[PDB]
């Protein structure tokens, strides 16, 4: 194993927890162009 | 007359704990969640890499 | 493993011929009925059946 | 840190990594997983405690964990690589049931 | 973060970025998935240039 | 305010509001009920969004 | 303070204080209620932190 991901960040395309407040700090997603 | 007056106090006792044992057991019941099978593996539509 | 450990580690400070053994495991989180939290009383290690 | 009169085993939440810098040479990360651990009980003894500072560390009966990624760590000085081809690992659970793992020891 | 990643009918893809792969010395790689079930996924993807 | 709810034949719902309950950090929830008799019944809620 | 304590419907708790006991050795510890009549009650208590 080279490496192991366990969990993953927010996405950009994911309208249900775009707009809210977590842990103190808005979400933003990833984006790629 | 205390024979009379016992038994009866005792018939009582064992049909309510008779009911609520049934209670009990039915929500045991039907109070199991189990699994979902995923489905087949995804066909791979392509592996690439860029910089 | 190491077992000669100074303040500053040099590539020879590293043993041969001895092991440690790492192992990972993942639980899933669905099963039937399966508890949250998994204990372990007792682990062993066995060669030949020994 | 290493000694061969203290053989032990323990939970860790996490995993290992393997990185090659050569044919014949490598570099090695050990990571966090975000997983819980608890230990169930507490047996006297010590580990390598220290007298004069009060350092030690504790020994419990057992060991739990929980949600996401977890790795075993185990130390038995009688195993010994260039004659054993393989080694197998036992865990026992609280409630009697078992489990079995295998492990290659072999170079490749 | 989350722990939990899930998709629904139609395509997908999926980014992986791990410094510790070099095309230059590697053939190929090789990634794997683990389900929530516990069941397991793996693909094949070549990293030569060509 | 009364002390006990009583229901009859065909169906019925519960409102909840536990202000302390949060989405986010919990993957389930889980609600118990007890009978005038003393005999006790409960049910499973998942609130993961999906 | 007084020799007997009496309760009515719904619910109460119980508090109890007692130095002796330490949960770093105690798996579990029980509780005993002896009532008026002379009838006696007994339930579980779990300690370990989880």
């Amino acid at each position: 194993v080279v490496c192991h991901y366990d969990s993953f960040p927010m996405t950009a395309d994911d309208k249900y927890h775009i707009g809210q407040t977590i842990g103190g700090l808005t979400a933003f997603g990833l984006v790629f162009w | 007359v205390s024979p009379v007056i016992a038994t009866l106090l005792l018939i009582l006792i064992a049909v309510a704990a008779a009911v609520l044992l049934y209670t009990w057991v039915s929500g045991l019941s039907a109070n199991v969640a189990g699994t979902q099978v995923t489905g087949k593996s995804l066909t791979l539509i392509q592996a690439t890499w860029a910089r | 493993p190491a077992t000669n450990v100074g303040t500053t580690i040099s590539k020879d400070s590293f043993d041969r011929s001895k092991a440690v053994l790492i192992l990972s495991f993942q639980p899933p989180a669905q099963v039937l009925q399966g508890g949250q939290a998994i204990t372990i009383d007792a682990i062993d290690v066995l060669y030949q059946g020994r | 840190s290493f000694d061969d009169q203290y053989p032990f085993a323990t939970i860790l939440a996490g995993t290992w990594e393997v990185n090659y810098v050569s044919t014949n040479y490598v570099e090695t990360n050990f990571r966090n997983t975000s997983a819980v651990i608890k230990f169930d009980r507490f047996v006297n003894t010590h580990y390598s405690p220290d007298t004069q500072n009060n350092n030690g560390v504790p020994i419990f009966d057992v060991a739990s964990a929980s949600q996401s990624n977890f790795a075993v760590v185990i130390w038995c000085p009688n195993v010994n690589p260039n004659v054993m081809q393989s080694v197998d690992v036992k865990m026992v659970f609280s409630d009697g049931s078992t489990w079995e793992a295998s492990v290659p020891l072999s170079i490749t």
